[PDB]
């Protein structure tokens, strides 16, 4: 005998994200063996932790994988990244590229700095993270009141700075979709001037990369506003 | 691992539902 | 070990250049009675279970690749040459049997050429289109002259038209898929074959069906220098393997 | 390497035999008679000569019939010195034939795939049949089936305004209504014969040996008759297929 | 009570290759017994290993089950088969006939040669397989650098030559569908001239057959471009 | 939650022979008890074994449940039944009546003869079965070469003659649907003349009945070409 | 053996779903 069934109102409907499979039309087909392969990965999240380059704008407004410093203490900040995946200087980092395909995030962002000036050059920088509430810092002195770390030049070329995940909510939206615009700023300042000897290039370049820190996660897979490369 | 969340998820045999994974060596 | 003899009742074949006996479908007619017939079968007739040796054809330099001759069974042995076997066969509705055959043909170390000797089930033996009925002619008779191959083996229609193809098509390029042996002038003067009983039914209404066919076809043309013996025949020793007869009656007049 | 074809066969090698190499074989099943033929294929189509309310009658139209023969082999209204007799049920033909001047379409119906590729002398199986609607109008159709050798019973309507084809104890199907458009089903190997000829039957079909040579009797899976408002594409599928005694496949034209 | 069901978007759809069965309308029907039968087989693959004839073209361009050789060493090759199921000299072999119903292959091809010249005739041939990359060989000398075997005439009439399965990919397409055209060539050359005595036919014929080797397999059942026998 | 379902192409379709049941609308209804009944049967096949009358045609062409013999040896046969369910002299026997509703048969047919001439009458008959292949017999002598039995009159009134099931195929079609027309003939001949004394009716009548033998079976239920009783 | 890959593959009894195989002898 036939089984009686109640046909639900939503029939014939197709679901782009339906949690189930469909009909197989070419069964028993072996998948060409690829056991020789290396370089395989399972989690988009890992791509996120690979540090990639921040795009720093020039007066004539064109980008560099870095920023410059010299024998002076600029009254204002050297560079300033806005902790915000949507944010533009990151527009082209793997971190942001992955993040734009997800609705929310949580955890630490890691900012990586690499000193490429001459071995004979020295100096110290003050990297800081400022949470919202009192507006963005306008002076090293103010910045120094928030989360910060001093970066000393020397034998070791680089420095990993962590922008802590300090927030009201367990998660944060990944995109500038309407306007609360940000989650604070990362600002870089000179503590002491780049110092050096005669015969040395007076202007040193510091490579600036960014990446997802250890704590970090993304969720809710979505589509970004469509775009066209330049 | 993928985007599939159905319990009674068999009906069609495995080998029909999916390409068969096999290692050359 | 290339020297061999085979006996059957009061008959015996013999060869000094054999290359073994190819047994089709890897098995032989055991003489079982047909589950489709109620009457106890007539079988094991020594007088009928032997080699009937006859003439097949004259091989000449003229014949080309894939030219051939078709020999239908049991039909070719249903008449006089079939002795007691043919005589018993003619008086029964049904017959079920296998075949054991030896095809003979000798030349010399100075002759060149080769034959494809084989056996096929349900192989077309029709000679020509019967003017009027739209049917074949002499299906059950053995070819008395070499048959030319079809450049495009599409078979034979009877509707007097051409186009596409007929179900009686036989593609020679693949003839070696049938149980067979090759008779190569430089290697051997004989071939030995054997086939089981196969058919659309448990036993056969032979009177109207040639279920098996013995085919001899040329592969590489016969060749010989002037002075070399020019006359070359092809003969054959055919033997019914465990023939089993059912439905005894007044005699079918093959005649 | 070295051998002797004469004896009826030869060593079937792989690279490792003659050279410093080896067997590169991988597991694989898709080449099996059963699995391979176990897929659907069109052999012809059905066109209704009449309503769902009338008495059925053999009818041809531009090579289309209101009835068809279930066999892979070629079929059509019986041929005659004077042309195919279209007032009758299709039967097995001995060759394929163009509908007209150019090669296509074909006058005959058949499983072209199976013909171009049947590497065997005899076969058997069950047959799964599918009848799909070619049109888009709310359908009203009746389908009658019968085993090889059975009476066509192509008689008159007993009950007025109803389909004569439906008037039988034989397996018949009734399809009607919006969205209801395809008929599917499976029939048993129903032949009196033990096995079927894949291509040719080297004998006469009548005891008088005067008729239809090459065609075995009842060598089919029965037939279909249709009636109603809808034409349909008809496909067959070889179920639990078995083949015997290997033989040559249809010839392929050598490049000019 | 009735079971509630969600009706999938793909309803009423018919699948030519659907992995399932349909409704039975004439049940309990016994299948006419055929236990008497012999000659049965299950795998199309076997048909593939049965050696069948290669179609060799003549000047007036008509085919032969073989090729000819004589008391000479033709500067060029005697015959040359292109290892490629689609390939034409095989157009009519069981191997190719089966292969055209499948999308891909793997493994060895076996080329079978049978000498039908007179017993009194002798000589040697050089059969070779050349993989792609450096173009097809134009001289015995070049061919000799690839995979090869010497075939010596004598008591034993024939020779089985194996074209090895040497390839980048685990599988190879069975058909010339677009253009990489081939997987190398099989070339036959005279090593030494056919030699013999007076009174012997000077031109010997060598039967040429081809078949799938032991390693060999086919997969993915498909339909060939439809054709019409001449 | 609802169960997702794939709706097959063949929906809404009705099957005259569908192997399944349908919806019950008047349940729990007791079936009027009939335990008192006798004469019940389960297999149509049994009806087949009950011998019923063969319709023998007269010159003016009208039928009799029998045939006649006398003090002579008719050079030709007395009666001749064509072993073929479709066959007409059986048109009206239970055997044929059942058989026409089935596509194929197998096994023995039993022909029953009953002598109703006077007790004082004697004689012998030769009943025979001739298989096809050599055409139907035209003389007692020929018939005698096929399957036969001698029937001797005497105390015992009747005789059961079995037409053996001798055939190429495991089964046989039950109907003259197209044309191989038959499966041989059953012919009845006088061996010796009916002999008797003065004062006795010179022409004796032999009742002729037919039925399915023991071995016998039918299969594949179908519909006969519809008919109308005279 | 054939082109069938469905687990719940019974519903209709075997003997109904397929011709019944039987050996004459």
């Amino acid at each position: 005998s036939p089984i009686a069934v109640t046909v639900r109102e939503h029939k014939g409907c197709f679901y782009s994200t339906n949690p189930d499979t469909t009909v197989p039309i070419y069964g028993k087909t072996i998948s060409t063996p690829n056991d020789y392969m290396c370089g395989e990965f399972s989690d988009l999240l890992e791509l996120c932790k690979l540090p990639t380059f921040l795009g720093n704008p020039n007066s004539n407004n064109k980008r560099y994988p870095y920023f410059s410093a010299t024998n002076s203490v600029p009254t204002t900040s050297l560079v300033d990244y806005q902790v915000a995946l949507s944010c533009s200087c990151m527009c082209n980092s793997m971190l942001a590229a992955v993040a734009r395909n997800f609705n929310q995030y949580r955890g630490s962002l890691n900012f990586l700095f690499v000193f490429t000036g001459a071995a004979m050059v020295k100096g110290k920088f003050l990297i800081a993270y400022t949470p919202p509430g009192a507006g963005k810092p306008t002076t090293r002195d103010q910045a120094m009141q928030a989360t910060y770390a001093i970066w000393d030049l020397g034998l070791n070329s680089s420095f990993v700075f962590t922008a802590p995940f300090i927030s009201p909510t367990h998660y944060r939206q990944t995109s500038y979709t309407s306007a609360a615009s940000v989650d604070g700023w990362v600002t870089v300042w000179q503590l002491t001037p780049l110092t050096y000897p005669s015969g040395t290039p007076v202007n040193s370049d510091i490579l600036t990369l960014v990446s997802a820190g250890d704590d970090f996660t993304l969720r809710m897979p979505i589509s970004p506003t469509k775009w066209v490369p330049q | 691992s993928g985007n599939e969340g159905v319990i009674i998820n068999n009906f069609y045999s495995n080998q029909y539902q999916n390409s068969i994974d096999l290692s050359a060596s | 070990d290339r020297v061999a003899s085979d006996k059957a009742g009061n008959s015996a074949t013999n060869t000094q250049s054999t290359v073994g006996r190819l047994c089709g479908y890897g098995e032989a007619h055991h003489g079982e009675h047909p589950a489709s017939c109620a009457d106890t079968a007539t079988d094991k007739v020594l007088a009928a279970e032997r080699y009937y040796t006859i003439d097949l054809a004259s091989w000449t330099t003229t014949q080309e690749a894939f030219s051939h001759i078709r020999i239908p069974l049991p039909h070719v042995l249903a008449g006089e040459d079939g002795g007691v076997f043919g005589a018993t066969l003619r008086r029964h509705y049904l017959c079920k049997t296998g075949w054991r055959v030896q095809v003979q043909c000798n030349a010399s170390q100075f002759h060149a050429g080769s034959l494809l000797v084989f056996m096929a089930p349900e192989f077309y033996t029709g000679k020509g289109t019967k003017t009027g009925d739209m049917e074949p002619t002499d299906p059950f008779t053995m070819d008395t002259t070499w048959r030319a191959p079809q450049g495009a083996p599409t078979g034979y229609r009877y509707d007097s038209r051409t186009g596409f193809f007929a179900m009686n098509h036989q593609n020679q390029w693949q003839w070696t898929v049938y149980p067979h042996q090759i008779l190569n002038l430089r290697t051997n003067t004989t071939v030995d074959l054997e086939v089981p009983y196969v058919n659309i039914a448990p036993t056969s209404s032979w009177t109207q069906h040639a279920n098996w066919t013995l085919v001899v076809a040329v592969f590489s043309p016969l060749q010989y220098a002037s002075g070399s013996s020019s006359d070359v025949q092809i003969t054959a020793s055919i033997q019914p393997v465990n023939p089993v007869f059912n439905g005894l009656r007044h005699e079918t007049v093959i005649a | 390497g070295s051998d002797n074809a004469e004896k009826g066969k030869v060593s079937n090698d792989d690279a490792s035999v003659d050279f410093v190499a080896e067997p590169v074989k991988l597991p694989e099943n898709q080449t099996r008679v059963a699995f391979f033929y176990d897929r659907a294929v069109p052999i012809g189509m059905l066109r209704p000569g009449q309503n769902i309310e009338s008495t059925f009658v053999y009818q041809e139209n531009d090579l289309r019939l209101n009835c068809l023969l279930l066999t892979p082999l070629p079929s059509f209204c019986p041929d005659s010195t004077s042309g195919p007799v279209k007032t009758k049920a299709p039967v097995q033909w001995r060759w394929v034939r163009s509908g007209g001047t150019t090669n296509f379409p074909l006058m005959t119906k058949q499983d072209y795939a199976f013909l171009c590729f049947s590497p065997f002398t005899y076969y058997k199986c069950d047959l799964e049949v599918t009848v799909s609607a070619l049109g888009t109008d709310t359908v009203a159709s009746v389908l009658r089936w019968a085993p090889t050798g059975a009476p066509a019973d192509v008689t008159d309507q007993l009950i007025g305004y109803t389909p004569s084809l439906g008037e039988t104890r034989n397996p018949h199907m009734w399809l009607v209504g919006a969205g209801n458009t395809q008929i599917s089903f499976v029939v048993p190997y129903n032949s009196p014969l033990s096995v079927l000829p894949a291509a040719w039957f080297n004998g006469w079909s009548d005891f008088g040996n005067t008729k239809d040579f090459g065609v075995a009797p009842n060598a089919d899976f029965g037939r279909l008759w249709i009636q109603g408002n809808t034409s349909a594409s008809v496909r067959i599928r070889y179920k639990k297929m078995k083949v015997f005694c290997p033989r040559p496949t249809l010839f392929f034209p050598w490049p000019v």
